[PDB]
C-alpha cells in the first residue's frame, strides 16, 4: 500500500565468481533481486523499482519503472568484473531516486554487498548522516560473506535508523547454501 | 587432491600453512580468493618447480570454475610456462591456454605477447613481426590496460632492439615507460632502460627533439652520475654544439654502436646546429650567411647548401637559399621545449601585443563614437 | 563578445611523450542559421534594440571594435 521508489544496487564484482552461495553468487543474487522486485510490485502496483550496478565505478541500467520484466531482462549479461565502489554507487542511487517520477513516493535503496567495502568508517558515516537528512532508507544485504559481519555496515545502518528510526535494515546471510530469497524475510515483510 | 597436496607440501619454507589455506579456500569454493592466493604462491620457490606440478590442480580449478579472471589465469599460466624450459611444449601450452581464454580478451593479447617473447630468441621474421602486427586492433578505445600494455611494449621494444630499427625502438620504449606510469621497478632496470633510450634517440633516423628526452622526469634523473656522458652528449645535441660533440668524442668513442655510426651522428648534430642558430637569431633578421653556417657547423661553405636542403627536406626549417648573395632566409624553425624564463619572455611579449591592441581599440572607439554610440 | 555556441567532437588523441592515448574533445566550427519561419519570428521578437545601419556604422561596430 505504501508508495516506495526503491533502487536496487547489485554487485557485479570479481568476487561474485565464488560458488559458495549456491550456483554462483551472481545467480543467487539474481534470484534474490527477482523475489525483491516481485515483492515490491505485489506490495504496491504503482511502486516503481530500478537497477544499478556497483562495478568498477558505477552503472545505471534501468531507472524507476513500474514493470519488472525490463529489469530482469537487463539483469542478464551482468557478467562480473572489477571492484565494488559502495559510496559512489549509493550516491548515484540517491540522485536517481531523488529525480523521481512521483514526489509523493518514498525513497529506498536495496544494496547487495557481496564483496569487501574499501570505504573508511568516516566517509560511510558521513554518507549515513546525509542520507538521513534526505530521508532515504537503505536496506543492506551482507551477501557474499567476504566478511559476513559488521564490515563497516552495521555502523552505517545504525547511524541511518538511529533514535528508534527502525527504517533501515542489515540482513546478514551465512555461507549456508540456501537460496538468498529463502533467507531474506525481514525487509520483504517486516519492513 | 589430498595426497597430492600433502606430498607437494615439502617443497619450500612455511609451505604447510599456505597449502592448508589453499585447501580451505577450495573447500569453501572461493574461486577468486583462491586465484589471488595462487598468483601470490608462485613467487615463493626461487626455482619455481612446484608450479610445474600445480598445472594439474589449476587445470582442475579452471575446468569447472571457468569464471575466474582469465587475465589472472593467463598470468599464472605465464609463470608456469616460465618454469617450463622446453620451447615446443611451451608453445603448445600457450596455444591451448589461448584457446581456453579466447572470449575474455585482454588476456589473448597477453598470450600472444608471451608467444612472441618466447619465439623472439629463436626466429623473428616468421612469427615476431606478424604477431606484433596482429596485436594492434583489439587495443581500441580501451585505454588503461597497463597490465597487457607493458608486456606488449616491452616485447616490441626488444624486437626493435633486434633487427636494428632504432627509431621504432625509441617510440616503443617511450610508450612502455609512459604506460608504466608508476615506477616501482628496479633502479638498475630503469637505468639500463634510460641508457638504451638515450642511445636510440641519438641513433634514430628521423628523431630530432632532444627536448623532452632530456627532461623525461622518470629516466634521465637516474643516469645523472653513473654514465653522465650520455646526458652530456644529449645536451650537446639539444643545443646543437658540434664542438662539444667533438670534445666529448672521447667519452662515447668507447660505445661500439655510436663509434660505428659516426657520420649519422655528425649530420644529426649539424642539422640541430642549424636549427639552434635559426631559433637564436631574432625573427626580424633571421637571415643567416654561408660563412656563419660553415663556422657554426664546422663544414666548408660548399656543403652548407646540401645541409640546408637536407634540413628543408626533412622538415626542420622552412626557407630558401640564395646562392648569388650567399644567404639563407629562414622563415620557420621547429618548436622546441622552453624553460620558465623563456615562458616569462613570451608573457612579456604578449603584454606588449595586448597593450597595442587595447590602444587601437580605444582610438577607434573615441574617434568614431559619433557614428557608433 | 561573440557567438553563444561552442561545438566539440570526441576524438582519440595519440601523443609522443604523453604516451597513453586519451579521449579528448576537438573543436568544430559552429554557426547559427534559421529557416524562414524562425527568421520571421526572431525578427518580430527582436523589438528590444533594433539598429540595422548596414553601412559604415555597422561595418565599424560589428567588426573593427
Amino acid at each position: 500500500m505504501v508508495l516506495e521508489s526503491t533502487m536496487v544496487c547489485v554487485d557485479n564484482s570479481e568476487y561474485m565468481r565464488n560458488g559458495d552461495f549456491l550456483p554462483t553468487r551472481l545467480q543467487a543474487q539474481q534470484d534474490a533481486v527477482n523475489i525483491v522486485c516481485h515483492s515490491k510490485t505485489r506490495s504496491n502496483p504503482e511502486n516503481n523499482v530500478g537497477l544499478i550496478t556497483l562495478a568498477n565505478d558505477c552503472e545505471v541500467l534501468t531507472t524507476l519503472t513500474p514493470d519488472t520484466g525490463r529489469i530482469l531482462s537487463k539483469l542478464h549479461t551482468v557478467q562480473p568484473k572489477g571492484k565494488i565502489t559502495f559510496c559512489t554507487g549509493i550516491r548515484v542511487a540517491h540522485l536517481a531516486l531523488k529525480h523521481r517520477q512521483g514526489k509523493n513516493h518514498k525513497m529506498r535503496i536495496i544494496a547487495f554487498v557481496g564483496s569487501p567495502v574499501e570505504d573508511n568508517e568516516k566517509d560511510l558515516v558521513k554518507l549515513a548522516k546525509r542520507l538521513k537528512k534526505e530521508k532515504v532508507n537503505v536496506d543492506i544485504i551482507n551477501f557474499g560473506e567476504e566478511e559476513v559481519n559488521t564490515e563497516k555496515l552495521t555502523a552505517f545502518v545504525n547511524t541511518l535508523n538511529g533514535k528508534d528510526g527502525t527504517g533501515s535494515h542489515l540482513v546478514t546471510v551465512p555461507p549456508g547454501p540456501s537460496l538468498a530469497d529463502a533467507l531474506i524475510s525481514s525487509p520483504i515483510l517486516a519492513g | 587432491v589430498p595426497g597430492f597436496l600433502q606430498q607437494s607440501q615439502n617443497s619450500g619454507p612455511g609451505q604447510p600453512a599456505v597449502w592448508h589455506r589453499l585447501e580451505e579456500l577450495y573447500t569453501k569454493k572461493l574461486w577468486h580468493q583462491l586465484t589471488l592466493q595462487v598468483l601470490d604462491f608462485v613467487q615463493d620457490p626461487c626455482f619455481a618447480q612446484g608450479d610445474g606440478l600445480i598445472k594439474l590442480y589449476e587445470n582442475f580449478i579452471s575446468e569447472f570454475e571457468h569464471r575466474v579472471n582469465p587475465l589472472s589465469l593467463v598470468e599464472i599460466i605465464l609463470h608456469v610456462v616460465r618454469q617450463m624450459t622446453d620451447p615446443n611444449v611451451a608453445l603448445t601450452f600457450l596455444e591451448k591456454t589461448r584457446e581456453k581464454v579466447k572470449s575474455s580478451d585482454e588476456a589473448v593479447i597477453l598470450c600472444k605477447t608471451a608467444i612472441g617473447a618466447l619465439k623472439l630468441n629463436i626466429g623473428d621474421l616468421q612469427v615476431t613481426k606478424e604477431t606484433i602486427e596482429d596485436v594492434e586492433e583489439m587495443l581500441n578505445n580501451l585505454p588503461g590496460v597497463t597490465s597487457v600494455h607493458s608486456r606488449f611494449y616491452d616485447l616490441s621494444s626488444k624486437y626493435y632492439q633486434t633487427i636494428g630499427n632504432h627509431a621504432s625502438y625509441y617510440k616503443d620504449a617511450l610508450r612502455f615507460l609512459g604506460c608504466v606510469d608508476i615506477k616501482d621497478l628496479p633502479v638498475s632496470e630503469q637505468q639500463e632502460r634510460a641508457f638504451t633510450l638515450g642511445l636510440a634517440g641519438l641513433l634514430g633516423e628521423g628523431v630530432f627533439n632532444f627536448g623532452e628526452l632530456l627532461m623525461h622526469p622518470v629516466l634521465e634523473s637516474l643516469r645523472n652520475t653513473d654514465r653522465q656522458w650520455l646526458i652530456d652528449t644529449l645536451y650537446a645535441f639539444n643545443s646543437g654544439n658540434v664542438e662539444r660533440f667533438q670534445t666529448l668524442k672521447t667519452a662515447w668513442g668507447q660505445q661500439p654502436d655510436l663509434a660505428a655510426n659516426e657520420a649519422q651522428l655528425l649530420r644529426k648534430i649539424q642539422l640541430l646546429c642549424l636549427m639552434e642558430m635559426t631559433f637564436t637569431r631574432p625573427a626580424n633578421h633571421r637571415q643567416l650567411t654561408f660563412e656563419e653556417i660553415a663556422k657554426s657547423a664546422k663544414i666548408t661553405v660548399n656543403e652548407v647548401e646540401l645541409l640546408v636542403m637536407k634540413a628543408l627536406s626533412v622538415g626542420l626549417v622552412k626557407g630558401s637559399i640564395d646562392e648569388v648573395d650567399k644567404r639563407v632566409h629562414m622563415t620557420w624553425v621547429q618548436p622546441r621545449v622552453l624553460d620558465l624564463q623563456q615562458i616569462k619572455g613570451m608573457k612579456d611579449r604578449l603584454e606588449f601585443w595586448c597593450t597595442d591592441v587595447k590602444s587601437m581599440e580605444m582610438l577607434v572607439e573615441h574617434q568614431a563614437h559619433d557614428i557608433l554610440t | 563578445l561573440g557567438l553563444p555556441t561552442e561545438a566539440y567532437i570526441s576524438v582519440e588523441e595519440v601523443h609522443d611523450d604523453g604516451t597513453p592515448t586519451s579521449k579528448t574533445f576537438e573543436h568544430v566550427t559552429s554557426e547559427i542559421g534559421a529557416e524562414e519561419a524562425e527568421e520571421v519570428g526572431v525578427e518580430h521578437l527582436l523589438r528590444d534594440i533594433k539598429d540595422t545601419t548596414v553601412g559604415t556604422l555597422s561595418q565599424r561596430i560589428t567588426n573593427q571594435v
